[PDB]
């Protein structure tokens, strides 16, 4: 994250941490004590899908204090649509091998009803962003998790802003075209988290951009109302053996 | 009331019916008060809230 703050310990809750052989990868989204949410682009070179953990509770990466939980990653879903090396449809859905506690700090974020997310969710203007990635475009990643603020654009308006991948139906765009306020390599498969009446919900995860907070460019996020429905249906399935599993889409 | 406008006035979710009818819904671990449109914590952990900003106003 780019331009943002520290988020205070336990005021991310949802926040995921991917490891791979205890190398970061990714960020996630936790969605309910089994699930979590990502970018289908994380895994585009896993060679040992094994050595996936996911960590919750998660804060300041320098230290231990007894909050964090730490899963292997069970399954990888992603949709039949996503095209490795590519940018449209990038959602994975992530089944750890054993429930996390839920506990002050861990906590889901709630994925909402399309509807609700498309009629309501989609005209909140600013959403919260996390990451422990790059700080600054070609810099070193945080270790502490970082929180930023960004509005949302109609797409109409970020084509219209902007100034290469075109802005799907699978996407939107948030953030600032100033090069201030970014997400960043490293934040990717992270929330996008936005509030409404006193609950925060799923609509958005780190996708793309040009560079880091680069001017003339704004930050891209998967739509995550697309998917709900295609969510909920795996996440009552049964698991299959091998870890990837591609899942069609719609 | 409809659900599109102001989301129906519920907290949550919403859906229209038949007729002049809308039902607002809340997600699991979350039920809906006697206004039928407000939701409430059935548990300790519920999505989407945070504990120690909740403890911080309680
Ligand atoms: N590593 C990896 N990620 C993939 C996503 C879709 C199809 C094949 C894939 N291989
Ligand atoms: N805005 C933005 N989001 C990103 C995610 C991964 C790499 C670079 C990125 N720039
Ligand atoms: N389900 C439920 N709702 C509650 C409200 C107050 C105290 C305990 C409760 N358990
Ligand atoms: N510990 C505890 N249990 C609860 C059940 C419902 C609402 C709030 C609660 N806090
Ligand atoms: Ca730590
Ligand atoms: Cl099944
Ligand atoms: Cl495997």
């Amino acid at each position: 994250i780019v331009g943002g703050k520290v988020c205070p310990k336990g005021e991310c809750p949802w926040q995921v941490l991917l490891l791979v052989n205890g190398a970061q990868l990714c960020g996630g989204t936790l969605i309910n004590t089994i699930w979590v949410v990502s970018a289908a682009h994380c895994f585009d070179k896993i060679k040992n899908w094994r050595n996936l953990i996911a960590v919750l509770g998660e804060h300041d990466l320098s230290e231990h204090d007894g909050d964090e939980q730490s899963r292997r990653v069970a399954q990888v879903i992603i949709p039949s649509t996503y095209v490795p090396g590519t940018t449209n449809h990038d959602i994975a859905l992530l089944r750890l091998h054993q429930p996390v506690v839920l506990t002050d700090h861990v906590v889901p974020l709630c994925l909402p009803e399309r509807t609700f997310s498309e009629r309501t969710l989609a005209f909140v203007r600013f959403s919260l962003v996390s990451g422990w990635g790059q700080l600054l475009d070609r810099g070193a990643t945080a270790l502490e998790l970082m929180v930023l603020n960004v509005p949302r654009l109609m797409t109409q308006d970020c084509l219209q802003q902007s100034r290469s991948p075109n802005i799907t139906e699978y996407m939107f765009c948030a953030g600032y075209s100033d090069g201030s306020k970014d997400s960043c390599k490293g934040d990717s498969g992270g929330p996008h988290a936005t509030h409404y009446r006193g609950t925060w919900y799923l609509t958005g995860i780190v996708s793309w951009g040009q560079g880091c907070a680069t001017v003339g460019h704004f930050g891209v996020y998967t739509r995550v109302s697309q998917y709900i429905e295609w969510l909920q249906k795996l996440m009552r399935s049964e698991p299959r053996p091998g870890v990837l599993l591609r899942a069609p889409f719609p | 009331l409809i659900c599109v406008n102001e989301n129906g006035g519920c907290e949550q979710y919403c859906s229209d019916h038949t007729g002049t009818k809308r039902s607002c819904r809340c997600h699991e671990g979350y039920s809906l008060l006697a206004d039928g449109v407000s939701c409430t914590p059935t548990v300790e952990y519920p999505c989407g809230k945070i504990p120690i900003l909740e403890k911080r106003n309680a």
